[PDB]
């Protein structure tokens, strides 16, 4: 027995930590993740009682839109219906909901719009697309946001609601935008999804284009397709479209451009993000293939973090550094590397790759400048890396030493990339 | 373990969850059936994934059995209006297209676990999404009719005016030499119904003989067309068997089978005194070869040829002028992208042998597979609705055709069966039971000939103007003549244009 009050009591670092490692599952009925389902020689199937059929008659197609996508194994469906009545009321819950907006939509990730009991209700959804919380937004403001911003008119304002399409039917987006339309609720949301599973866009991606002027609150903008990444978000060679397209005084207002699915970037000659001319931050979420001499970073932008991703090209650095010292790559490799391993280099593990460094004796101080001039020249101001899961990097990886140091470049899944020289 | 790395990244978590419903589905429907043994009852079953027999056709029949055969027992009757029908198949189209989707997946899936039995040979499936695209195509082509400025070919099909157009017997505005005869018509008539129903070219409608067409041991309604190759027409390993399937349509007009066994009788016999037929044949000494696969379904210059290609490309332009049809190349000398599937060896030999497959609770042969002809090609290229599948749609038949009426034509089939018909050969007593059924398709879809159109060559003959013939000709007639709609439908999207008998006699031209 789970004694909740006790729970509470014990302060709040503690509490973002329980809320941290439960990622978003508030569930008992959770469905298994998809990694236990594949590794297995065996296919649980189906094979039903007074009250179960209560439940799946009356509850269950009012949530039948995001929940038929369970159908295998309804246990998981028939033991759904039981936290379904009484999870959104939980106190665990609220207080992991008070816990995330206290800290600013870093616990659990983006609560979502979406249509469902005639209502235009909030949702969150867990890692396995599941709805576990829903809040119409008199509620959300009740009884979660007012708890926690008592007087301070900083904290008073929501505005971090994803809005997500794909999730849901164009003519849900379409009546979904409509009563949010009849509200004064477009500064409310805080980042918009592209699904769509030569310029052919989908009725819904139209839609949420044509009221996307109106936010005043957005950022974080993401796609999820690679026949979509080059409609809307990429320049291509594009310079007059009046419609259809994502309307420039928008472009000026997001902060981040999440990438999530594909394959390449640059399927054309150049992915350049010549406009979006006020982002920082860029995540590659699962491209496969991305050519760093490819894309064309704009103005002032810092972050560019990227995951999940099969081949990386690089900035191909060291091709302009053996011009600069003029030596032959074997010679370079034999010669000018040192592979220092003082103390911070050793602090962040990296037990995989062999991080490498120039030498101090035998480079005379300048041509040692304008060594690093050339990797400073590459990157045009960035400094947030946060290379995740890869594999088989093509160019030899080269890090400037302002930016290797502080952390703030950082390989995590180190299994196939090695040798990143700092330089 | 190597690939579930890139097998779980090639998805999304919702798109993995939606796929594993569906297999789920898959995997339910293999055990009720059996495919698969269950291990026990009464208890969490766990098949492995090693031995999950996957193939296209398993696949195909699931979709079938589960999607397509909309059977419903007591909620069949909610198909009424078109708009939430055009949603409902649109939703069809869609579940089609993820259940492919997943049982692909469910595939790629088994082939890492050690599983030889699951290759798609997708072409397949692509063949059956294309005909199920195209007939939600068809359609949206009726319940739009602002598309284009051909909207009189919106509403009649080329298929039904050409048809039309070939039944009558008079041609002053068709052709004056070219179309003389009545059975010059119906031999272009089977060609071209040969030609539109089955898509072949023009070799492969060369390559059709008597003994080709089999006989349907289940349904009896299906022209079996084996196309059998002898290991040579590309290719070896002897089986590529494209099947082929006539079923009779609703619309008497637009029959192959009465067209079929009227251009045979005129062969057979002909004109009495004008046009006089290529003869009855032998049928005694018939080796397996011998007689039935030289001789061919329709005649030339010679009594026993193949006639000049040109000829009938000039007929195809005087037709297609005569029905207002500017003529292309795909689509009546070229093989279309959207045809019968053909059969390799191991497929064609392993799926139908039923005592192989003994475990099985129900074979597909008998139900869903009429004699090795997959469904929905078969009810879709015939211009039907194959969402019923065990309804009485091909056994309407009111007023039946009587038994003296059967002995009066092709008496020799007659003089067979009073002979040994087992001491002949396979193909010459198939022959005989396949013209005995083209017989009485016949003379069910005569009295619409008769009425319709009187000046045709088969009466002109004063051994046809007896009693019985113009008393079954008032008994069919008896609902058509006071009612201002007609009796019989025409093609499941036209029962509601061309029901009434003015749009129908206004696409003759001459003598409506």
């Amino acid at each position: 027995s789970f004694n909740p009050v006790r729970f509470l009591e014990l302060p709040i670092d503690i509490r973002k930590e329980v809320y941290f490692h439960l990622d978003g599952n508030f569930c008992g009925a959770h469905p298994y993740p998809i990694d236990i389902l594949y590794k297995s020689n065996d296919v649980e199937l189906p094979g039903r009682s007074k009250r179960s059929k209560k439940l799946l008659r009356y509850m269950y197609p009012v949530f039948a839109t995001y929940l038929n996508i369970f159908e295998y194994s309804p246990q998981l469906i028939e033991k759904w219906l039981e936290y379904a009545f009484w999870l959104r009321y939980d106190c665990l819950v609220l207080d992991c909901f008070k816990v995330n907006h206290l800290y600013d939509g870093t616990l659990i990730d983006a609560l979502e719009w979406t249509y469902l009991d005639n209502e235009l209700r909030l949702a969150y959804f867990n890692k396995a697309s599941m709805l576990e919380v829903w809040y119409t937004f008199k509620e959300y403001k009740k009884w979660v946001i007012d708890s926690v911003a008592f007087d301070e008119l900083d904290l008073l304002n929501v505005s971090n609601i994803q809005f997500n399409i794909d999730n849901l039917t164009p003519q849900l987006v379409d009546k979904c935008l409509s009563i949010l339309e009849q509200k004064d609720l477009f500064a409310t949301i805080g980042e918009v999804q592209f699904g769509q599973d030569n310029q052919l866009t989908s009725i819904s991606v139209i839609r949420t284009i044509r009221s996307m002027e109106s936010m005043k609150s957005l950022r974080k903008i993401t796609v999820r397709g690679e026949k979509l990444y080059e409609l809307l978000i990429n320049f291509h060679g594009f310079r007059d479209n009046p419609g259809k397209t994502i309307s420039y005084i928008v472009k000026r207002r997001i902060n981040e451009i999440r990438l999530s699915r594909m394959n390449q970037i640059s399927r054309t000659g150049l992915a350049d993000f010549t406009r979006w001319d006020n982002l920082q931050k860029l995540v590659l979420s699962r491209v496969a293939y991305i050519d760093l001499n490819s894309i064309v970073f704009p103005k002032n932008f810092k972050s560019l973090t990227m995951k999940r991703v099969s081949k990386i090209k690089w900035w191909n650095i060291e091709e302009n550094i053996l011009k600069e010292l003029k030596v032959d790559k074997r010679t370079f490799k034999s010669l000018y590397i040192k592979e220092d391993d003082s103390k911070f280099t050793k602090f962040f593990n990296l037990r995989h790759t062999r991080i490498k460094e120039l030498d101090k004796s035998e480079i005379n101080q300048i041509t040692y400048l304008r060594c690093q001039a050339i990797v400073w020249l590459s990157f045009r101001t960035l400094n947030h890396i946060k290379l995740q899961n890869v594999s088989e990097v093509f160019n030899n990886i080269i890090v400037p030493r302002a930016l290797f140091d502080s952390k703030r470049v950082e390989i995590y899944r180190c299994e196939k990339i090695s040798q990143v020289l700092v330089i | 373990e190597d690939r579930f790395q890139e097998l779980v990244d090639s998805l999304k978590p919702r798109t993995a969850h939606q796929y594993k419903t569906y297999y789920t589905k898959y995997i339910q429907w293999c055990q009720l059936n059996q495919i698969i043994p269950t291990p026990e009852d009464n208890s969490v079953n766990s098949v492995p994934y090693k031995d999950l027999p996957i193939s296209a056709e398993l696949i195909h029949w699931f979709l079938l059995d589960t999607l397509i055969t909309d059977d419903k027992p007591g909620e069949k009757r909610e198909e009424t209006e078109d708009l939430d029908e055009e949603e409902e198949n649109s939703f069809k189209i869609a579940t089609l297209k993820k259940i492919i989707g997943s049982l692909n997946f469910l595939s790629k899936l088994c082939k890492v676990h050690e599983n030889p039995n699951a290759n798609i040979d997708t072409k397949y499936l692509e063949s059956v999404t294309k005909l199920h695209t195209h007939w939600i195509d068809s359609q949206k082509a009726i319940t739009t009719n602002e598309t284009n400025n051909t909207n009189t070919q919106v509403l009649c099909p080329p298929l039904l005016k050409v048809s039309l157009n070939l039944w009558n017997p008079e041609t002053n505005h068709l052709s004056e030499k070219f179309f003389k005869t009545c059975s010059e018509k119906l031999r272009f008539l089977v060609d071209f119904q040969l030609r539109s129903y089955l898509n072949l070219s023009f070799e492969e409608r060369s390559k059709i003989r008597f003994g080709s067409l089999k006989l349907g041991k289940r349904d009896r309604d299906a022209i079996i067309y084996h196309k059998v190759t002898h290991s040579a027409e590309k290719k070896d390993t002897p089986g590529h068997h494209q099947l082929l399937a006539l079923l009779p349509q609703d619309c008497p007009f637009i029959c192959p089978q009465t067209t079929l066994a009227a251009y045979l009788y005129l062969r057979f016999y002909g004109i009495p005194s004008v046009s006089k037929g290529d003869g009855f044949p032998n049928l005694n000494a018939d080796e397996n070869g011998s007689l039935l696969q030289d001789i061919p379904i329709l005649r030339g210059k010679s009594l026993t040829t193949y006639p000049r290609e040109e000829t009938f490309s000039n007929y195809y332009t005087t037709v297609f002028r005569y029905c207002h049809l500017p003529y292309k190349r795909r689509e009546y000398f070229n093989k279309c992208n959207l045809v019968y599937p053909t059969w390799d060896e191991d497929t064609f030999r392993t799926f139908f042998n039923e005592e192989n497959h003994g475990n099985w609770l129900e074979q597909p042969e008998a139900f869903a597979f009429p004699d090795k002809i997959p469904f929905d090609f078969k009810k879709i290229m015939n211009f039907k609705s194959p969402y019923t599948s065990y309804s009485t749609n091909a056994k309407k038949d009111p007023f039946p055709p009587p038994k003296d009426l059967l002995v009066q034509i092709f008496p020799e089939i007659d003089e067979y069966k009073r002979h040994d018909y087992e001491g002949l050969s396979q193909n010459s007593r198939d022959f005989l039971d396949l013209m005995e059924v083209l017989r009485e398709r016949f003379l069910s879809n005569l009295p619409w000939i008769y009425k319709f159109f009187p000046n045709h060559d088969i009466f002109q003959d004063p051994i046809f103007g007896n009693s019985d013939f113009q008393s079954y000709f008032n008994d069919k007639t008896i609902h058509s003549k006071g009612s201002p709609i007609l009796s019989f439908d025409i093609l499941p999207g036209f029962n509601k244009i061309y029901k009434n008998k003015t749009n129908f006699y206004s696409l003759l031209i001459e003598r409506p």
